[PDB]
DNA sequence: ATCAATATCCACCTGCAGATACTACCAAAAGTGTATTTGGAAACTGCTCCATCAAAAGGCATGTTCAGCTGGATTCCAGCTGAACATGCCTTTTGATGGAGCAGTTTCCAAATACACTTTTGGTAGTATCTGCAGGTGGATATTGAT
């Protein structure tokens, strides 16, 4: 009884989303999922250099919205920097 | 007799090769060569396919890079024939050797 | 244990023309065939000294994706 | 108790919240993490995941097929400035390359 | 109005083994704590990367040597290898 | 406000870089090509150096925010801390 | 009737005494103008320390003198002894920077 | 390394400059610092054979 | 320009590996509520060092002239690489067998943590002190360029 985690079913979440009826293979959803876990190592990995930089202790939306910063370059950065803040703001005022 | 003038099949195979997504090296001499590179690091390993699978990938990517840069470093000598010496500057400038 | 002829003169030229390479040399091969050894032997050192250090004896697909990782070659597509 | 609507829905996201801040916490990357924090990862993953399907999908349609395979991908990741510079250091298995000859080995 | 810690005096004290009357600038020795910590920081990396791979909560001996092998290399690994471990069961035999 | 110090990177210090590292013989063509390299490189390094500034809300640049930005671009510098 | 050296000679002994060296060879208060004129693009109103220009200036300086050891070789590539743009812009292309 | 490079240059105390020397003219020190930048280190004397007269 | 010969591309067909649903279920994984602690935001303050000024002085940058040597174009030739055939060897498929080694389970025990005192030890300021080293002087040495 051993599973294995993945976010396949987000992703055809998202493909269904933005290409109503349009598919994808088994391969190509490996490589999504590759790609995933990847970026979001990534930016974990920066907010807590972040984090450890100033001798603070928890890892905010600040920090996040750092990384990104450092991370992403320009059109990719500002909108997604967007997209996290409108997401914060629809959380918190829920 | 019919005859394509030397460098049309050239570009006909470039083109070909370019759209193309396969692996160009066979499988059984790749396998081989692999376990006999790991016959000196430890002895009776055992491979999973995915495992071969994986390093072939990654080593026609490889080739494949540094083959566009050593046709960078030929055109820039005003040739269009790859020598050993723009293979040794493409890999002396990426950091390889040096 | 030439095992290293097994990478023939037709298949490197066919990874030269996936390059965008029109005209090659007759002492490529030797090159490429020296090259390809290096970068091999860097990856599977490290694959194995991954295996081992889990005491395993077969190495896996995640172990050459993590010495690929470690070199700056990361590769998608092999992650299960 | 009341229904228990959960995080991805309240923030009006596709990705799962609540598994994003377990990976956040168990990854041991601080010591304590904020509420925001998953919600904020979430939403930068889902963005960028959409980005490149469309790219992806995009490709798929022009080359009058309906399923996108990693060729797909590696053509739409190769073709963008941003993407290409985001991903300049992976190999993706199966792509291929980009169909490119310089000028000067071109006859004439 | 803190404190800032620092290897200088071990640095000082391994000068004074190797070279009995040889002295060190204060900019060598900048160099040498940049140095000392940057070794440090990666070693402890890849170390806590080895952890997590193998599901494990410890950070041991293990992990370390380990770690030494995939980071220095050849004369580097081997002489720093075998000091190690001199040095663990010197401290385990006492 | 300041504009136009690209050109306080003068023809002799390029011909002095250009020394130190063994080149005998320097075309009239380089100099402003130069020029442009080093601005696109300075701007990467000081947009990093100030998000970090900003991050931590504080108004002054220290030279431990160069040598974060430096690292994170593979550019380790020892000496500065 | 003047003493006169031939062109090449100062060169290589300007490459000694510069390689023989660790002063820095740009002046202090251009850099720190120009460091000063692209933050100012960044952000309003900041400050400096002065080990923080002072890395700049290092950092940018060992940069610089790479990039030309690199165009140097591209050079003797081709057969020649002068640098020339080209030969920045292919060692700066196979290097991943452009 | 760094003090067998400071008495050869007839001085009896470390700069950074020996540090540089000793690093650069190592396979495995210079292999495992490769990318580092030492603060008023400068280069390795060399000139390329092609560029020397005659 | 002609046209004959190839290779590529587009339309159509179809058998099949691969995507897609569904039921099941189920371990596990997330949401709710709560009581507790503690890390981080506020307000204050003290002092450090960063921006500003200025002045003098010399060391570096600018512009000009002259010449030499290097890069670039042209020509010619030899040799080396490509294109085409004809074999024949080696890869590929696929079907099956052992079997060894990896993954899940159970103990249970050695090892790591939390807590409380205590001694030390390493770090800073002040004040101090030599001393190796940077800058200058002069003379010898070695190298270059024109005869």
């Amino acid at each position: 009884r051993s599973r294995k985690e993945s976010y396949s079913v987000y992703v055809y979440k998202v493909l269904k989303q933005v290409h109503p009826d349009t598919g994808i293979s088994s391969k190509a959803m490996g490589i999504m999922n590759s790609f995933v876990n990847d970026i979001f190592e990534r930016i974990a990995g920066e907010a807590s250099r972040l984090a450890h930089y100033n001798k603070r202790s928890t890892i905010t939306s600040r920090e996040i919205q750092t990384a990104v910063r450092l991370l992403l370059p320009g059109e990719l950065a500002k909108h997604a920097v967007s997209e996290g803040t409108k997401a914060v703001t629809k959380y918190t005022s829920a | 007799p019919h005859r394509y003038r030397p460098g049309t099949v050239a570009l006909r195979e470039i083109r070909r090769y370019q759209k193309s997504t396969e692996l160009l090296i066979r499988k059984l001499p790749f396998q081989r060569l692999v376990r006999e590179i790991a016959q000196d690091f430890k002895t009776d390993l055992r491979f999973q396919s995915s495992a071969v699978m994986a390093l072939q990938e990654a080593c026609e990517a490889y080739l494949v890079g540094l083959f566009e840069d050593t046709n960078l470093c030929a055109i820039h000598a005003k040739r269009v024939t790859i020598m050993p010496k723009d293979i040794q500057l493409a890999r002396r400038i990426r950091g390889e050797r040096a | 244990r030439d095992n290293i002829q097994g990478i023939t003169k037709p298949a490197i030229r066919r990874l030269a023309r996936r390059g965008g390479v029109k005209r090659i040399s007759g002492l490529i091969y030797e090159e490429t065939r020296g090259v390809l050894k290096v970068f091999l032997e860097n990856v599977i050192r490290d694959a194995v000294t991954y295996t081992e250090h889990a005491k395993r004896k077969t190495v896996t697909a995640m172990d050459v994706v993590y010495a690929l990782k470690r070199q700056g070659r990361t590769l998608y597509g092999f992650g299960g | 108790r009341a229904k228990a609507k959960t995080r991805s829905s309240r923030a009006g996201l596709q990705f799962p919240v609540g598994r994003v801040h377990r990976l956040l916490r168990k990854g041991n990357y601080s010591e304590r993490v904020g509420a925001g924090a998953p919600v904020y990862l979430a939403a930068v993953l889902e963005y960028l995941t959409a980005e490149i399907l469309e790219l992806a999908g995009n490709a798929a349609r022009d080359n009058k097929k309906t399923r996108i395979i990693p060729r797909h991908l590696q053509l739409a990741i190769r073709n963008d400035e941003e993407l290409n510079k985001l991903l300049g250091r992976v190999t993706i298995a199966q792509g291929g390359v980009l169909p490119n000859i310089q000028a000067v080995l071109l006859p004439k």
